[PDB]
C-alpha cells in the first residue's frame, strides 16, 4: 500500500507515486463505493506514464 | 490461349489463376478479471446447408 485516495466530483483520485529506475510497477486499484459491487483493475506504469482506468 | 483465328494468327499462352472466395468468422471468450479465457474447443459449423456441416 503506497496510496489510498477517494474519487472527487470530477471522479478523479490522483496518486503521486514514485518511479523505480527501469522496473515496471504493477499497481492494483481496488475500487468500491457501498451500494455498488466492488471492482478491480491492475494496470502497470512502465516508467512514467499516466495510467488512467 | 487466345488462338486469335482472325486475319492474323496470334497464338499466346496467357496463364491465369483462380481461387474461390473465402471468409474468416471469429469467436471470442473473455473474463472481466481483465484476462481473456482460453482452453476452448471452438467448432464452427457450415449452417448455411440448413444443418451443422
Amino acid at each position: 500500500l503506497v496510496a489510498t485516495q477517494t474519487t472527487n466530483s470530477q471522479g478523479v483520485a490522483t496518486f503521486t507515486v514514485l518511479s523505480f529506475p527501469g522496473v515496471t510497477q504493477t499497481f492494483k486499484l481496488v475500487a468500491s463505493l457501498q451500494g455498488y459491487a466492488a471492482s478491480t483493475a491492475s494496470v502497470s506504469i512502465t516508467g512514467q506514464q499516466n495510467a488512467s482506468v | 490461349s487466345l488462338s486469335v483465328q482472325g486475319t492474323t494468327s496470334e497464338s499466346a499462352s496467357v496463364n491465369v489463376q483462380y481461387v474461390p472466395l473465402t471468409s474468416t468468422i471469429t469467436a471470442t471468450v473473455v473474463n472481466q478479471e481483465g484476462s481473456p479465457l482460453a482452453g476452448a474447443t471452438v467448432q464452427l459449423y457450415n449452417t448455411t446447408s440448413g444443418s451443422n456441416t
